[PDB]
């Protein structure tokens, strides 16, 4: 949003898609959950100044 | 009296300019109006303040007289408050994310708009000295000093 030249960017869309795929593959229904992880994950999002 | 009535002369005239039937009278949303064209800049607290009250919708109905205007000036004259150009530059400052005041012209934007007296976005069209290119910078300093004049 504060890209007010380049807002609505493009790997701002594809952050969004990487969680449906990676739960796609990886996701199952278990007894407890049925969007169960199966593995453990760490997303490190950088920022410039 | 707390101004040189010698000039008044000339603020009578400078009250005949702007559109109405003259004859003495300003009407209420022109008091304020008329304080900042020609007073020191009003906050609307100070319209609604300073020989007036604040429970003024459809402020065309109450009318005063220049020679009420004139204690109206006068009394906020003597009664209102100013910041310096340290205070306004300080003011942005706050806002620096580059430390060197060029920060671009859309955060002026939305604090002038969504905050306080809330300016329209024309108003700031009118005020803004840059331009929307791959940049988008506006100067802290010198437009602050080219703002706050008279
Ligand atoms: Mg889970």
């Amino acid at each position: 949003s504060h890209k007010s030249k380049k807002d609505q960017g493009e790997l701002e869309r594809q952050l969004l898609q990487a969680n449906p795929i990676l739960e796609a593959f990886g996701n199952a229904k278990t007894v407890k959950n049925d969007n169960s992880s199966r593995f453990g994950k760490f997303i490190r999002i950088n920022f410039d100044v | 009296c707390d101004f040189s009535e010698e000039q008044t002369a000339e603020f009578k005239e400078a009250f005949q300019l702007f559109d109405r039937t003259g004859d003495g009278k300003i009407l209420y949303s022109q008091c304020g109006d008329v304080m900042r064209a020609l007073g020191q800049n009003p906050t609307n607290a100070e319209v609604m303040k300073v020989l007036g009250n604040p429970k003024s919708d459809e402020m065309n109905l109450k009318t005063l007289k220049f020679e009420q205007f004139l204690p109206m000036m006068q009394t906020i004259a003597k009664n209102k408050d100013q910041g310096c150009f340290e205070d306004y530059v300080e003011g942005l400052r706050v806002f620096d994310k580059e430390g060197n005041g060029t920060v671009m012209g859309a955060e002026i934007r939305h604090v002038l708009v969504t905050l306080g007296e809330k300016m329209t976005e024309e108003e700031v069209e009118q005020l803004v000295a840059g331009h929307e290119d791959s940049n988008g910078c506006i100067n802290y300093e010198e437009l602050v000093r080219m703002v706050l004049s008279g």
